[PDB]
């Protein structure tokens, strides 16, 4: 007879008592159990082929992805605690800054800057949502997938803040077209085509490894420095404390995504040849990221400086990741 | 001051745009999206009836876990799991092993809609969906985890789906077909509408009720909570079917629902049916598995199907007669083959239980009782070895479950065989064989346990071999839940 | 050699895998099937004789006839009934 | 980034200033502050060992209630209170009625220090204290509230302290003397140090342990939680005693502690003693009330008193012999006078229980057993009317509790009478009479139930009269917890 | 035998099912059970006399104070929910505004304004704490006492915010004496003597009725308009967004105290002769309140305007209370 | 008239309020006390006689002597002992 264990059998002989995180997040995917036939059906189904090509056949290789650990060790239970805290904060700003008529004291020029540079971000934020939710359903291991899960929720969070604020701005300035014209700005404004080209193309990079890179290593730092960092500093200097603070709040999430992205790369570089794989995808996408920062920040005041600070900062992300 | 949800909600789901740097089909490949020629603009009519925003979510779900987890920490040192009826303990072990990781997998099924659904509203609701199943998967690992030092069997709450044990294969067979290998629009219907709205939302309600009656308030609390999340994402199938019917796709819709419901029924006939009619103590049985299905599942399906513009599946009549048999055989099989499962099957055929069975199912003793008579005699006559198998049962090639039906004085066991491309397939029902025929390409080269056996994939090719094959070893191999205690009432 | 067939024993509730020999007699096939059903969950019947019929079309095979002559598809399902 | 608590804490308690528009004595009247000539600057040395800030508080206490309240909502429909041993149900009814509103009152005792303590640190900690007792008072109303439809007795969780029932008077007697009518510095010592640090902090720990063993996880959860709040404010007496000794007030300090401990002991001898040695089932008794006091209360008092520079009270020896008797008599009284209380007293004198009593208290049957013998015979011989009283017992004028002690073959019942200003007072112990003598002005004109009776304040002047007087009526008037079930073992 | 009830016997025949609030907050005080002898001891004890003189003998009269209801219906459980929410908000501002060096961008003049007009408020805030905790232990009914309970905690909350911020300001500008010189400013700065005289005197008004008036009807509105309202608007215009927001946050608490204070007065005016009682105490204390607002606000920039706006606002409080 | 006294019956565990008459005999006092103790929670003793003694100083009162002559403070505590 088998003796009952003091932990999950796959964690046994771990030397240290497994955390709640290890207990509820590890070795969960089962499709990786049979590379030749990942799902319990015909091996020729189009979805069998999809996972085989884009998951198992990725150039980014490792012998035990399930070994990956989220540096923050997030779990559903702790994600809601942390975020419900953060939301109390942002929702608090919303409620009280509204109370002292913060939106009524913004200047006309700045209101137009928001209609062009702020509100249409709801499209780019949802796009990142779609992008990070794809990494989730194609990643090779459950701990990697989970990071993508919570990051997708943060993405929906940013989208949400933006949706809310757009309604408030439309109520305060019904003549600007708030809520109504963001789609045309997103689709036709030259300041958005840099970013729109980037994500639309990155959204069809089906390889799990390239997806991680295209969205997390290249696109996100670009969007975060452009829309959160640069527009955030401008908002503050322009009298918009709400957006200056809101932007900063969302950057807390972004920093978290960079932490696990960076950890995954750390692990990836143990395997010989991966750095080159990662640098090749970065080199393929980085050019589009520059074109995104340029088009967006060039249209902002002190654009040339914003474009330089952003390019520099986003690259710094990958630099210290050892790339 | 804050705004009312109704004032800004639409803006959270106003996210569709016209791709320019890539084509719509590249962005939304049909194999993953399943738009079925319905335009982006038409899918935009999608409108979930139950709305919720991110801040509401994190706040609500934060308190749910606070409660569920507190309950557990409070009844922890009480070690109820030790005084619990063996029929109950087996119930949980079975539940956690067959569902824990499948719940987590559902997270990915949600993620499929979240990324490939052309309906914006569908995309966000699915993001909360993937968050709901993340919890269900994690919480249902943390809970049974508390008992790993009590039996190696609890370790199966995590290991089951990673093994080749027949019930595990049966599980993955269902789930993979319904939510892991289907396009987005397909998933919303087969999983969300048919399985969650049609079965689990109410099952978990009954499961929670039973947990309580057994004195297991930790599990009762677990299921209730999880249950309260179901409606939030199980609602995603409704609007999809509306869109498909509203256009020229009523037959395609109908066919997915037909497939999904039957495949669900089968899994339900082996995981729930046996449990409420045999594992639960006689004095805790509110109604039979049949009454449960007629009252909490069947009526609702017809209503759902009526208000939606769809019809009742072609097999509806058969499905209802089946409520008198299927689960009884599915139970006899599991018990008769106990060493092949990771929980201890409760025979549930005591004199009292047998008369209850006769009341709920007139003619039971005339048929099913027959087999149990022979089994009981052998246990009384010191011939237990005649109550455990020497061969493998015939597995249905669709539901990967034993082919069984009415025995005794009304013998009616049938095999809906089919020859496709030089191979002979076996089906436990007309519907099962039909699910294969409408889309043969999807199951063609798959092989059930018996097929693998007959192909030398299991070595040694004996019973001890098939046991190491399905990762079973003394310690987790199932036997009679009450240690044949019920046999004394016949001596 | 061995040949696989699925046994649908009469009065039992399930079909079972039962290996036979290409040389077995329909009589000997039935005996190998009874092993897994009779006395396990189906009562014996001395006044009766066990016959074999292809499940699909109801064809009845003479008590003699060796598997080899029945023209069965491997894994074919067969009824094992009680009669005279 | 946030700061570490250790960096800004001192600033929260740097609140003393020199009044100019009013004098220090007007701002801090001695009768409410009790600075006792110790300067403002000297009281500023006060330093609570367990620190906490407002944000930490609301966060921590928010989750505690979330848990306690969730537990309750989860086991609510399970109606455990109905299957619970009567000895247990009585335990809770007694607990809620004698403590609920006294807990709420403590809120005010805290408020006294919060406003009149010259020690800044003492003032803030007391503000959390008043918040802690607000909860204890409210939570212990909400919980028993769930049972008001089960018996009018539960209504006493709120009504008890508002009545003149003897146990209620006994309660208010203690509490009012210790926390409602004493200066701030006095309250920190008598209540916080002697009663909460010395008795309840560990009592509630044992109470929570017993609740669990009885299968009452709702109450077990209630007490555990409440218990976790105790240390936060029970710590306030420590620093005060340090300051008083550090100056020229070691005798004043000593005397408050002496008074407070004994008065606590008495209340404890009637509310806890009877419960753990008679109301709790034999198979759930970990240790006797005596072993409990020697292990979890007495040893700690000596330690606390040693490290503090104080001595053991003059009555310490007597107090320990008393652990063999006091609560036994206090139990006989409550049971023998059941109609005078709002809960049903469990006799707890079955043959088995009696031998357990003999093991824990050698000589029990020789003495206490004696009385119970006569009582048992009458119940067996159909003379129950001889097991209920025709008169009132003599009440101690200090602890307003019956004057009782060793009976049987070692009869030793004494009355420590005293004549002060033409009136004759009765005391159940040397200590009780001493608490009166050191400060006669404080109890002089107060009157116990028997005094009021003897003065015509109770009309009619019979037993039925005294019942309407203490607001008792059929429905709440106590009787044998098990309906004299235990009597069958003697027939 | 008595039939068990469907609620507390003192709530029976209420026509409507009692709320959690009514169930855990009503008719709790028992000292009011015997006016001749409130405590279970000798009737001549100094504390017997104290309650008889200052509680039972108050000029402010009513036949059933226990009838009082808190308009907000606060209970320990709901107080911690609400406040833990608010704290997440304020603690969020603290954390993040620190992150972007908000204190380093304040001007030198404004830093000195904070050392004089802001930080020493820790003394006035604790003073109000002591003041509201006295109302709690002397009020005639448990529902009135409870309001005073939670209000006392809010007072400790304000004290706390201030303690925290003073440490941060001392770290950023160690040469100002932050944390070290507030006592001398409080005791010797002419801008604080108006308020210091007011509370020191109000702190010895032992009558429960006068205490309610002296602290809640007169002193608090003065302090709130002076330190929260006026200094808060100044802070904002001076570049201090943190204090501008913090101040506003605490004002949420203040508004709550005014709500229950106002409700109590509403109830008090049912009894003939109380309006006159209340107006007499107000008339006695109002003069000291003006002297407080004047001394404090006169020293602030645009002081004359601040003094007018505050006087006007605080009086408006009592005006609409029907006084 | 009635006079109150506290009865500390021997072998009982508690003092009880017991009204007597100023005219009662120490013998009659003891009888009124026994009522609330004997057969209630104290066994009778025929071979013995009930005597009365002031609890405070142990003074023994002659079986006769009426309350009125004992010089007792109302509510005074008295021992009721078994002797001869
Ligand atoms: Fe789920
Ligand atoms: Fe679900
Ligand atoms: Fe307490
Ligand atoms: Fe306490
Ligand atoms: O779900
Ligand atoms: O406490």
């Amino acid at each position: 007879a088998l003796k009952p264990l003091k932990t999950w059998s796959h964690l046994a002989g771990n030397r240290r008592r497994p955390s709640e995180y290890e207990v509820v997040s590890t070795n969960l995917h089962y499709f990786t159990d049979n590379p030749e036939r990942p799902w319990e059906l015909d091996s020729n189904l189009p979805m069998q082929t999809w996972y085989k090509k884009y998951c198992f056949d990725s150039p980014l290789k490792h012998d035990d992805w399930n070994a990956f650990r989220d540096p923050d060790q997030l779990v559903y239970r702790t994600y809601n605690l942390l975020q419900d805290g953060q939301e109390s904060y942002v929702q608090g700003l919303f409620d009280q800054l509204n109370d002292r008529g913060h939106d009524q004291m913004l200047t006309r020029e700045w209101v137009e800057t928001l209609a062009r540079f702020y509100t249409p971000a709801r499209y780019l934020f949802h796009a990142l949502q779609m992008g990070s939710v794809y990494i989730h359903q194609i990643a090779p291991a459950s701990t990697i997938t989970n990071c993508a899960t919570y990051e997708t929720a943060d993405h929906l969070r940013w989208l949400t803040h933006t949706a809310y604020r757009t309604r408030e701005l439309a109520n305060c300035y019904p003549d600007v077209g708030f809520g109504k014209r963001e789609r045309d700005v997103w689709e036709n404004d030259p300041a958005w085509q840099g970013f729109r080209e980037l994500i639309e193309k990155a959204l069809i990079a089906w390889d799990w490894g390239e997806a991680f890179t295209a969205i997390n290593l290249v696109t996100k730092p670009a969007v975060e420095e452009a829309l959160l960092q640069q527009l955030g500093s401008l908002a503050q200097s322009e009298g918009d404390t709400l957006l200056g603070l809101l932007a900063q709040a969302q950057k807390r999430d972004a920093e978290r995504h960079r932490r696990w992205s960076s950890a995954l790369v750390k692990m990836a570089l143990e395997k010989e040849g991966n750095r080159e794989v990662l640098q090749k995808w970065v080199a393929k996408w980085e050019p589009l990221a520059d074109k995104a920062i340029e088009a967006y920040c060039s249209a902002l005041p002190d654009g040339e400086n914003a474009i330089v600070e952003a390019k520099s900062a986003s690259r710094y992300v990958r630099q210290m990741m050892g790339l | 001051s804050m705004l009312k949800r109704e004032d800004w909600y639409d803006l959270t789901r106003t996210t569709n745009w016209t791709p320019k740097y890539v084509t719509e089909n590249e962005l939304f490949p049909e194999e993953m999206s399943g738009a079925r020629g319905i335009s982006m603009e038409a899918w935009e009519k999608y409108d979930e009836p139950y709305k919720i925003t991110y801040p509401e979510y994190v706040s609500i779900q934060r308190e749910k876990d606070s409660g569920a987890y507190s309950i557990k920490a409070a009844l922890e040192r009480d070690g109820f799991v030790d005084r619990a009826d063996p029929g109950w303990v087996s119930t949980m072990q079975l539940h956690f092993g067959a569902i824990a990781l499948e719940e987590y997998a559902a997270s990915t099924a949600e993620a499929r809609m979240a990324r490939f659904a052309k309906a914006p509203g569908n995309r966000n609701m699915a993001t909360f969906g993937m968050m709901d199943e993340n919890r269900h998967g994690q919480i249902q690992l943390y809970f049974p985890y508390a008992n790993v030092k009590r039996s190696r069997k609890w370790d199966w709450a995590h290991k089951a789906i990673h093994t080749n044990e027949w019930a595990a294969i049966a599980a993955r067979s269902f789930f993979d077909d319904m939510m892991m290998t289907r396009d987005s629009v397909a998933v919303s219907i087969m999983l969300t509408f048919a399985f969650e709205t049609g079965f689990t939302n109410m099952q978990f309600l009954g499961l929670a009720a039973d947990a309580a009656e057994a004195g297991d308030h930790t599990f009762a609390s677990l299921i209730s909570s999880i249950q309260t999340d179901e409606s939030r994402h199980a609602q995603q199938g409704g609007p999809s079917l509306k869109i498909l019917v509203e256009n020229g796709k009523k037959d395609e819709a109908q066919q997915m629902v037909d497939v999904a419901i039957w495949r669900s029924w089968k899994l339900f006939s082996v995981l729930t049916g046996p449990i409420m009619d045999y594992y639960t103590p006689l004095e805790s049985r509110n109604q039979s598995f049949k009454e449960f299905m007629l009252e909490w599942i069947v009526a609702q399906f017809e209503r759902q199907l009526l208000d939606l513009g769809l019809d009742k599946p072609w097999y509806w009549d058969q499905f209802m007669q089946d409520l008198d048999e299927t689960h009884h055989g599915m139970h006899l099989g599991v018990w008769y083959w106990r060493p092949t499962v990771w929980w201890d099957p409760a025979a549930g055929v005591s004199p009292e239980e047998r008369e209850w069975l006769e009341e709920k199912y007139p003619g039971w003793n005339d048929t099913w009782g027959q087999c149990w008579d022979v089994i009981t005699d052998n246990l009384v006559n010191g011939k237990p070895e005649l109550t455990v198998p020497e061969t493998l049962p015939t597995i249905c090639n669709m539901c990967n479950l034993p082919i069984a039906h009415t025995p005794g004085n009304k013998w009616n066991v049938k095999d809906y065989q089919l020859e496709y491309e030089g191979r002979l397939y076996h089906f436990g029902s007309e519907a099962d064989r039909w699910c294969f025929q409408i889309d043969p390409e999807r199951y063609k080269n798959h092989t059930n346990l018996v097929d693998r056996f007959l192909k030398g994939e299991i070595q040694p090719a004996d019973l001890a071999g098939a046991l190491m094959y399905m990762s079973l070893e003394p310690g987790v191999m199932g036997d009679d839940a009450h240690d044949y205690e019920w046999v004394k009432a016949y001596q | 050699a061995t040949f696989p067939i699925m046994s649908n024993f009469e009065r039992d509730f399930v079909i079972q895998l039962v290996p036979v020999d290409t040389e077995d007699t329909m009589d000997q096939v039935a005996e190998k099937c009874a092993y897994h059903s009779i006395n396990r969950r189906v009562h014996p019947q001395p006044e009766k004789i066990l016959r074999v019929r292809r499940h699909e079309d109801g064809t009845l095979f003479p008590r003699g006839m060796i598997v080899s002559d029945a023209g069965l598809r491997p894994t074919e399902t067969l009824d094992i009934i009680f009669m005279d």
